[PDB]
């Protein structure tokens, strides 16, 4: 429930704004379709693109999943901040990533 | 404010409706839109992550979008 109270939090604090190896280990989610893939550093964004088109046949959007800290990964910059935040917790072993079709 | 009781009855739907992965889920796809994403885009997420069985979250969400991008919210509706 850890991460459950931590999300319901972040949805109250948006909302209460309506107007004022060493190798990283991606969980990607899709459809219901958990996949794991590691990746080696330096892990490089448009490798990590590349991967989710092979794999899953589509182009599709990486949302990173971590409540407050959630990011639609757009850049290298946005992906080596995950993989930091990744980092420096004591609870995550993996990169939590949402996939949806842009359309 | 007096609508904080709405915002708490919204908060209990979604503690008593969803799952556990699906409040974090959910709780992502909110900060993005939070944090300066379209209404279309927001909209386009809902609908490949929430069928039928998940309109009350939908629902219980459109008090809390501004005017402007509520009027695309609303025929966003089935």
């Amino acid at each position: 429930s850890m991460d459950e109270q931590e999300a319901l939090n972040s949805i109250m604090n948006d909302l209460v704004a309506l107007q004022m190896q060493s190798d990283v280990r991606i969980k990607f989610e899709h459809n219901g379709e958990r996949r794991i893939i590691a990746f080696s550093r330096p892990v490089k964004y448009e490798d990590v693109e590349h991967k989710v088109t092979t794999v899953f046949g589509q182009p599709l959007d990486l949302h990173y999943m971590n409540n407050e800290l959630s990011i639609l990964l757009k850049n290298q910059d946005d992906l080596d901040k995950a993989i930091d935040i990744l980092d420096r917790s004591s609870s995550m072993k993996s990169l939590r990533i949402l996939l949806l079709s842009q359309d | 404010a007096s609508a904080t009781e709405l915002l708490q009855d919204y908060m209990l739907t979604l503690r008593t409706k969803l799952s556990s992965q699906e409040i974090q889920q959910f709780a992502a796809l909110l900060h993005e839109y939070r944090n300066g994403a379209s209404i279309h885009e927001f909209c386009i997420n809902l609908r490949q992550l929430y069928g039928d069985s998940r309109k009350f979250l939908l629902l219980g969400l459109r008090p809390f979008i501004p005017e402007k991008d509520s009027q695309h919210f609303e025929n966003f509706l089935e």
